[PDB]
């Protein structure tokens, strides 16, 4: 193994385990009732309309609304 | 000649903690989830007029000056009465007027 | 060296136990207290005093407070050695309290027996004996003075003494019921002992007497106690003799907030008999030779601890057709929830199912309230009584499934619930706050 | 008509094994998971979809 | 005349007593608590339970908090009356907390057989005893569940009750390992018992169920409970039987605030002997007759209260080099200690020494934290094993300083300590605080 | 007598065991949840 | 069933015993205390 | 003051002692995690003899 | 007659009387699911 | 099992000597799946 | 007259150069590594 190397220590970790850190600075609240399991802004149901896909959850961006609703069908009912 | 404060069996009665709130209380005994026509009427602000509602008007009917009345007994009193007589139809002010008059008389 | 060496010795675990100091264990400041007295007075009672009558008296207003009572009977006892049990306890067949006539408890005879089961320990229960019972062996002729300290809600602790100052309307009021039948009294077995004296009775209560100004709150004031009260009825039980464990489920009429249920089973002929009697010491009259007899008790060592000879096999408590528990065999009821939650040691044929955490204790602690449980039954399963009680060889070598012959007579069946209630007192009037 | 993809759970996703179950009938209000501390950390997920009946 | 003649008596000596009143002693006041129910549930045990065997249980999260727990054994007795002691905790040879994959701690059967030897005391060893042991004489081939509960830092009081909706990532699990040899149940000293029936176990978990409100803050907020934990190391011994005393220093290696130190010695061919065997009444198997041998105990009295018997003559423990205080003799150990740190009885050849106050309580009281000391020794002196076990004129008729030759077989020593620790619950996972 | 604050005039003794009106409905919460609210308009001989 | 068929069968008459509460019990706070050890020391009798 | 009887140096120090002859490097006692907390000290060398 | 073999043909039968089952109870995470019942219950009411 | 007059008129908890034959215990469950069909191959959804 | 076996624990220490030393101590480190899970089961070995 590599001596000159810099020390791998949690970058995995810190890049694909955590806590999808980004995602959860934008939206901090959890789906509270039919939708819970999806994280979103404000209390309740409200700041919302965020998805989870094959892995984690993610933001559902314009770009992959799309990707989803064309394919689909979702109505994707706020 | 009369003490004017009650070193009651359970003094602090209701108030003064924040393990539960009154309105948790009634809605155990009700067995029934909240609803703004609960949260309003087992309400701190509704049982404050009540307390000085009785106050006033026994001090108006009588010549006695009362103190807030062992709050264990009221509650009780407010919920029996609301379970023997909640009618509504939505109109939660209606309601209350209605159900907090009977708690007076 | 020394203390000062651990006191030295000091480091990051230990803020969360020495940090910030807030007692010290040597600076205890006692509280200052309002003054009273205690005295012991006699009260008079209202009857003729013997076997099957029934007595009363109307306590005094002698007192401000009124807090321990003690009724002492003075007998002769008609038997020898071993032919007593609790004579006195089994005499006071019930004491009935009223304040206003509104009824506040009513303890029985088999629940002072109990108590004593359950709830006494640390060798009061001995001292107990001592006050109830012919503990030397006496013979034939002894008289002895007996105390049957009461046991309702102001008897055991000063904090809740009822106010006498407030009652000004109401008098407080007991009620005595005495046994027609005491064994080795007047009655040896079924027989009756001719010449048999009738008791002498009396009823001492303890009164508190307060200062000036704190009679004077007490007047002015309104009182609320926190009551404890028995609720009980008697009912009958099926013991099988053999092929099954018969099931029984028996309906708990209780209105109240609870502590605990406790029940026994009993043989109604013999005070205080909660097992099997077989010919093995201490569950048999001449046990150990060719004069035993499995039909009569040694009476004064009644009470065993091998649950052997006990009924109970299994019980469950349903709570509006809801399993409050998965079933339980009897010794958890006889041993383990009484060790778990009062610490005592429970004789063999007596069980608890406590709700509270410390049901021994004033401060409550958990509560079962059955003013909101429509059909509540305690579901109870009774073992084979295939062995024979006579040969010790089958009655001390056999399986958890079966007991003697002769708990067959163990018909009668007491189930007590240990409840709450409120003793509100204003303007010279008492009555409980609940009445279900 | 494609019944895997919905808004709720979203799209070719199961929920996974469940471990340290809620045995209680109680919704057992969920914990957001988190790392606290470098050590012992669990991988279980939460029994989200267990419904606050109560 | 009565109490008003003593309320009148108001000298200068009251104005410490009944001056300026700051109590009455009748108004209980009791302070209101969270609404909460409690239900015993059976878990499920992974693995075959047998005589050796090891097995271990996942507890459920069907509550959301823990209190007792208590294991539930069925066995079928192999010798006659006598030859059992304590059974049921012996099988329950090793008992160990997991939380989270972390160790909190293990007891040990001859812990839990300390314990109880050292902090229970009158009705509550003896219901303790009735659980575990078979106290009526009762013969071979007898039938009887036994109830061992556990004694962890959330068993005995409900203040450190281990919350289940403050743990939802981590699982809490307990191992168990059965004892192999079971005195009078699967073997009679040495020799296998032919036809031995393998036990049957169960574990019951006392479930707390609490309100909504309630629930949500402990499953939201943080938790620090400070609980106790035991350490333990075991080592041997040696005493000559005649010539010299000996002497022997053992290192410690415990790492907490610690309550006190208990120890004892033992003969592990047996079970609970913890003093030499004599032939003196219920000393050995057959004592006082022809028949009596001093090899082999009349194991149902195995536990005396004769310290004669016992093979300790002095100790001290030293830290640092340093003595924390002067030798003693076993005795104090035995007698003095108990008597100001607990209020009990502690049998012949258990012995403690408090830091703590009140150790038998849980509120601290005072703490040795072998953390912060570098080198802890227990220095023991045993007495000289001269004395013929096998003539009580010379067993019951000799000096302090002396013991029974057969005192030579406790050869080992078993020391525990009770400690403090702080368990730490965040975001449903738990652990403790310190570990070193 | 006339300052009686200490004084606790109010006892609701006859309000423990209360059912909706006077019917037996076996009071005890046999579900054991939530039990939400039915509105109620008071209109009698013929509901609407 | 089990605890909660308990905890539901909740009525009017619990407010004096667990209502607006006070406490718990299965949360204990311990009081902190003054550091201090124990210690036993021989004494010199004097006389015979 | 109670260290009247000595200071106690050897603190926790050589309960995970360094038994080297070369100093060990200081290891800063650093934001650990809530379920091991240590209680030792680094046990420095004061004279690093090189 | 015997009653080791049986008239393979005839096998299936309706009389309950030949049957093991005595009760049965489902539970699920420790609770009960229903009450127990007895056999009959499963080979008669719920295929009704 | 051999004498009619103990097996058609007995009691309802008891049942034939023959009955300790029956030792296999077969006990059966249907439950929900689905199929996904994409890019020419199918498989379970829920594993 | 079997005697007791005699135990003597032997344990490989690695010495490393000063800069190494230096990385090890105050760099953080992770090590991928095995663990053994065990517990003991009976067997159901037939006979004929």
């Amino acid at each position: 193994s590599d001596y000159n190397a810099p020390n791998d220590f949690m970058k995995i970790y810190y890049s694909n385990i955590v806590e999808d850190k980004k995602l959860a600075e934008k939206y901090p609240f959890f789906g509270t009732g039919p939708f819970t399991g999806l994280r979103c802004r404000k209390p309740n149901n409200v700041g919302c309309n965020t998805t989870w896909v094959s892995g984690q959850l993610v933001e559902l961006t314009p770009k992959l609304k799309e990707q989803i609703e064309c394919k689909f069908g979702i109505q994707y009912v706020k | 000649a009369f003490p004017t404060e009650n070193p009651y069996k359970l003094s602090g009665d209701f108030g003064n903690s924040t393990l539960e709130p009154t309105v948790t209380a009634a809605l155990r005994i009700l067995h029934e989830s909240p609803a703004p026509f609960n949260t309003e009427f087992f309400s701190r602000k509704n049982v404050d007029f009540i307390q000085k509602k009785l106050i006033s008007e026994t001090k108006r009917y009588t010549s006695f000056d009362i103190g807030p009345q062992n709050e264990d007994e009221l509650i009780m009193m407010m919920a029996g009465i609301y379970v023997q007589d909640s009618t509504f139809d939505g109109n939660i002010k209606a309601g209350l007027r209605k159900l907090n008059t009977l708690v007076i008389t | 060296a020394g203390g000062l060496s651990q006191l030295v010795a000091y480091g990051a675990q230990d803020v969360y136990l020495t940090g910030n100091p807030q007692i010290t264990f040597f600076k205890t400041v006692y509280r200052r207290y309002t003054n009273f007295a205690i005295e012991s007075i006699q009260q008079t009672i209202n009857g003729s005093v013997g076997f099957g009558n029934k007595v009363s008296t109307q306590i005094s207003r002698n007192g401000d407070l009124i807090t321990d009572i003690v009724v002492e009977f003075v007998l002769t006892k008609g038997g020898n050695g071993g032919t007593t049990y609790y004579p006195a306890e089994e005499l006071l067949q019930d004491v009935e309290l009223e304040i206003g006539g509104q009824r506040i408890d009513k303890h029985y005879n088999d629940w002072f027996r109990t108590y004593d089961a359950l709830f006494r320990m640390n060798d009061d229960r001995y001292n107990y004996r001592r006050m109830t019972d012919w503990v030397n062996n006496e013979l034939v002729g002894a008289q002895k003075r007996f105390y049957v300290p009461l046991i309702f809600f102001f008897n055991q602790t000063p904090g809740l003494a009822l106010p006498l100052i407030a009652l000004q309307y109401h008098e407080v009021k007991l009620y005595f019921t005495l046994a027609s039948q005491v064994q080795g009294v007047n009655y040896n077995g079924s027989s009756a002992i001719a010449g048999a004296a009738q008791p002498t009775m009396s009823v001492w209560v303890d009164y508190i007497f307060l200062d000036t100004q704190e009679r004077t709150r007490f007047a002015q004031l309104p009182h609320e106690y926190l009551i404890e009260q028995l609720q009980f009825t008697g009912s009958e039980t099926a013991t099988p003799s053999a092929t099954t464990q018969a099931s029984q489920n028996i309906r708990l009429n209780f209105n109240h907030p609870t502590k605990y249920l406790a029940w026994n089973f009993n043989n109604p002929t013999n005070y205080g008999q909660y097992t099997a009697l077989a010919n093995i010491p201490g569950a048999c009259s001449g046990a150990g030779t060719a004069a035993a007899t499995v039909t009569t008790p040694d009476y004064g060592n009644t009470g065993t601890y091998n649950e052997q000879l006990a009924v109970l096999d299994s019980a469950k408590i349903q709570l509006n057709g809801q399993d409050r528990f998965a079933t339980r065999k009897g010794s958890y009821f006889n041993k383990v929830q009484p060790y778990q939650s009062i610490g005592g040691v429970t004789p063999a044929g007596v069980y608890l199912y406590s709700f509270a955490l410390k049901p021994a204790g004033r401060q409550p602690s958990g509560t079962c309230n059955f003013s909101r449980i429509d059909n509540a039954t305690l579901s109870l399963t009774y073992k084979t009584c295939s062995i024979d009680a006579t040969s010790p060889a089958a009655v001390l070598g056999n399986t958890e499934t079966v007991t003697a012959n002769t708990a067959t007579l163990l018909t009668a069946l007491n189930i007590y619930a240990k409840n709450y209630n409120v003793l509100r007192i204003m303007s010279g009037m008492g009555g409980l706050a609940y009445a279900n | 008509n494609f019944l895997t993809a919905t808004q709720w759970i979203g799209v070719n996703t199961q929920g996974s094994s469940l471990k340290n179950a809620n045995y209680d009938l109680r919704a057992d209000p969920i914990i957001p998971k988190a790392d606290v501390g470098p050590w012992m950390m669990s991988s279980v997920d939460p029994n989200i979809y267990q419904k606050p009946l109560f």
